[PDB]
């Protein structure tokens, strides 16, 4: 039976908070199993508001090594990114949403909290940093997730990712190998000091028996949606805009190479590629189409 | 059609057979193909490498040499009057009646472009026919024709993912 | 359609030559109707065919086959037509047109309707698509009628290879796509196999 | 909620409510009244989890109400649905419905 997570075990969470594997080792959470309905709505409220970052809250539970989230939502917060714990505005919100949501079915405890990233890949920043290491201080199995939802259309696959912070005193082992995303200079400082004290989480995502049934059933007539797709006016505003990026990174290595961190040639050809393989690929699935719907004769 | 596959034969046999200087009916063909296919420049330089035996004895080689001084000059009616002019029949007769077609249709797909407005008399010189032929050959085609000034009035004239997913192969390596 | 042929086929059946000859000129004359698979292709009415009742025959043929064209071409072999019926078969005749050409142009629509102007070329393309005909817009400067979607009017068992063979096409076209595709997934995997071999090559160069 | 609700997506409206089982029955009907004290046009889905249909059990309806033998009664008008588009929620239907579980080695990237 594929329903063994959506189960929800509540006398078995209050044993693991009391017990403590997070105590012991700094590093004991690794995996993180996201839910069908989790994924959707954070990606559908990361797009929502789009161009901005807004954060909402993640609800789940924990089992090994895995914080699994099961269900998320909204918090209606301003200035994501730009404030320290920007949280601390709907502090009614998170605790009155899971008092109401307890009454109806969601029992699960807090898990984490999530913010979107529209065209700058998925890291968490020296404000979001802060933010984590302080959720991890006091309100604890707290896991930062990040989505970039304009890359995510553009590179066509889920741009997600899943973030827990080290503590300051403590520093991480060696075995880190980390990939290589796009990373504009306007935020590359940002990113490049406060990059190494976090660690990240191994990803997965599961899906109930109904969920399955219920989407190979939907796929019956989501075909349509696939082959009517077009990803170049719908994300217009990454692609245009990565070329300024691109510009600037170039700009530098030519200068570097003169008179005057590490070879910058080297990324901006892999921007270049990264950026425009996406405008191909896009080009790919038009001319798909024109072979498909336009070339019958009458 | 087929001039080109020939064309491509006395090039060859101008290096190929002799000890320098090839046949005279062969520099006949040589100059006039270059004149076919609007090679002004390699038609001037075919004359100046003949020897002065092969042009005095051959006096018709002349007769086409005179063609491409009209062709520089661009005196198109001086064109079609050195073309119909001397007979060479067997080796250069069949390409003079390709050469004047060319020359025809190089000179109205230029009209038609260049000009707007133009006198019938010149457009009539200009691809060589008389003033009737002229107007007549025109009104077929539906341009616009004046009567009193004479003033013709020309109308202006897997594949595909196989070469992206290449393109993508080869930035992704 | 779908209630005027339960309606109007429960008295299809049991109707003589005369009551025919009557009901053939309510069906027409209805807006909402505008199929004719089943009323024309009935054992009651083909009695009708080159018979006393051969005028209300020939009429319910040019409504589930020809156009307004051809109603001009039989103004005396058929009965007269009043306005109401002349424009439902303005309607029908822009449509099988429109199946065919996608792009209209105006002028088009003045000769295979015979009409006068575009203010009437357009009132009635307006309850063409305002009877779920069609769908669309025009182009004013441009003297243009684009056609989104039009319903198919004939059913034509005459002519049922040539809605066969458009389809053919398609699922020739399907596969066309279908392989196209698979081959060149299978080789930007293989140029990924190309290079990633290749690479392990120049970094074993380096052992020496 | 209809507060809460308000904050979180300020631009939404209230539409309608669902329920999963059969078809439409009296013990909806019931509740669609409730429904209608709070809005004057109030949509209904309808859900079968364990369906027999090879298509979805999926369906809307609406409120209609017409004379049934000297009688004004309510009804349910059932409509179809459209499914939705967003690029961005496309690919989270494309990505749990088919899910790389160790699917992908070679990046191959097309
Ligand atoms: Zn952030």
């Amino acid at each position: 039976s594929i329903d063994e997570i959506y189960k929800y075990d509540k006398k078995q969470q209050q044993e693991i908070l009391a017990a403590k594997p997070w105590t012991k080792d700094h590093h004991y959470f690794k995996y993180c199993k996201i839910s069908a309905l989790a994924l959707l709505k954070m990606v559908m409220h990361a797009r929502s508001g789009g161009n901005l970052e807004v954060m909402g809250l993640m609800l789940g539970k924990v089992d090994g090594e895995t914080m699994i989230i099961m269900d998320s939502f909204a918090l209606p917060v301003e200035g994501t990114e730009t404030r320290v714990n920007a949280q601390a505005a709907a502090y009614e919100y998170m605790a009155a949403y899971i008092e109401n949501a307890k009454q109806v079915g969601r029992l699960e405890n807090a898990i984490g909290w999530y913010h979107s990233h529209p065209g700058y890949g998925c890291w968490l920043s020296g404000i979001d940093v802060s933010t984590q290491m302080l959720n991890q201080q006091f309100q604890e199995p707290f896991v930062a997730v990040v989505i970039d939802p304009t890359r995510t259309i553009s590179a066509g696959k889920v741009n997600l990712g899943a973030f827990r912070t080290y503590p300051k005193g403590y520093k991480p082992p060696d075995e880190g190998p980390s990939e290589y995303q796009t990373i504009p200079l306007n935020k590359i400082e940002d990113f490049g000091v406060h990059c190494k004290q976090y660690y990240a989480l191994e990803v997965s995502y599961f899906k109930s028996s109904l969920d399955r049934k219920l989407l190979e059933l939907l796929w019956n007539k989501y075909w349509v949606n696939t082959l009517s797709s077009s990803s170049l006016l719908t994300n217009a505003d990454y692609t245009t805009g990565q070329v300024f990026d691109l510009s600037e990174k170039l700009e530098q290595s030519e200068a570097q190479l003169g008179r005057g961190s590490e070879d910058k040639l080297a990324k901006a050809t892999r921007d270049s590629c990264k950026t425009t393989i996406e405008a191909i690929h896009g080009l790919m699935s038009q001319v798909i189409k024109d072979k498909l719907f336009n070339q019958i004769n009458i | 059609f087929s001039f080109k596959k020939l064309l491509d034969q006395c090039e060859n046999q101008e290096l190929e057979a002799p000890g320098g200087i090839a046949t005279p009916p062969v520099y006949g063909q040589l100059l006039a193909l270059y004149l076919l296919h609007n090679d002004m420049n390699n038609a001037r330089y075919l004359w100046k490498r003949i020897p002065p035996a092969i042009k005095s004895a051959n006096s018709e080689l002349g007769g086409i040499w005179s063609v491409g001084q009209r062709i520089w000059q661009r005196d198109f009616p001086g064109i079609y009057t050195t073309i119909n002019a001397h007979q060479w029949s067997e080796t250069v007769q069949p390409i003079m009646e390709a050469l004047r077609d060319a020359t025809r249709r190089r000179a109205f797909a230029l009209v038609s472009q260049a000009y707007t407005s133009i006198i019938a008399d010149d457009f009539a010189a200009f691809v060589g026919l008389p003033v009737e032929e002229a107007v007549k050959g025109i009104l077929e085609q539906g341009w616009q024709a004046d009567s009193t000034t004479r003033m013709v009035l020309p109308r202006k004239p897997e594949q595909q993912l196989a070469r992206l997913t290449d393109y993508v192969a080869f930035l992704e390596n | 359609t779908g209630q005027n042929q339960e309606q109007f086929l429960l008295l299809a059946k049991s109707a003589k030559g005369a009551a025919l000859a009557t009901l053939i000129h309510q069906v027409l004359e209805a807006p909402g109707v505008y199929v004719f698979g089943e009323l024309l292709d009935m054992p009651n009415v083909r009695e009708l065919a080159e018979s006393d009742f051969a005028s209300t025959f020939r009429l319910l043929t040019v409504f589930a086959y020809g156009t307004y064209a051809d109603y001009l071409a039989e103004a005396r072999n058929l009965p007269p037509l009043t306005e109401a019926q002349k424009n439902k078969l303005r309607h029908l005749s822009v449509v099988t047109l429109a199946a065919k050409v996608k792009c209209i142009p105006y002028a088009v629509l003045l000769e295979a309707l015979a009409l006068r102007n575009v203010r009437q070329l357009e009132d009635l393309v307006i309850e063409a698509v305002y009877a779920d005909v069609l769908r669309g817009s025009l182009d004013q400067r441009n003297q243009r009628l684009e056609v989104d979607y039009s319903i198919g009017r004939d059913i034509q068992r005459q002519d049922l290879s040539a809605i066969a063979r458009t389809l053919q096409e398609w699922c020739v076209g399907c596969e066309v796509v279908l392989s196209g595709i698979e081959e060149q997934v299978s080789r930007a995997n293989q140029h990924k196999e190309q290079q990633l071999g290749l690479k392990q090559q120049i970094e074993s160069e380096v052992a020496n | 909620k209809e507060e809460q609700f308000k904050q979180v997506f300020k631009e939404l409206e209230f539409l309608g409510w669902y329920t999963t089982g059969g078809p439409p029955d009296p013990s909806d009907i019931h509740v669609h009244k409730q429904v209608c004290e709070i809005i004057e046009s109030p949509l209904f889905l309808k859900l079968n989890p364990m369906t027999k249909h090879t298509d979805l059990p999926v369906s809307v309806f609406e409120s209609v109400i017409d004379i049934i033998n000297g009688e004004a009664t309510m009804l349910f008008a059932e409509l179809t649905y459209t499914l939705a588009t967003e690029e961005a929620e496309r690919i989270g239907v494309d990505h749990v419905a088919r899910m790389t579980a160790t699917g992908s080695g070679e990046n191959s990237t097309v």
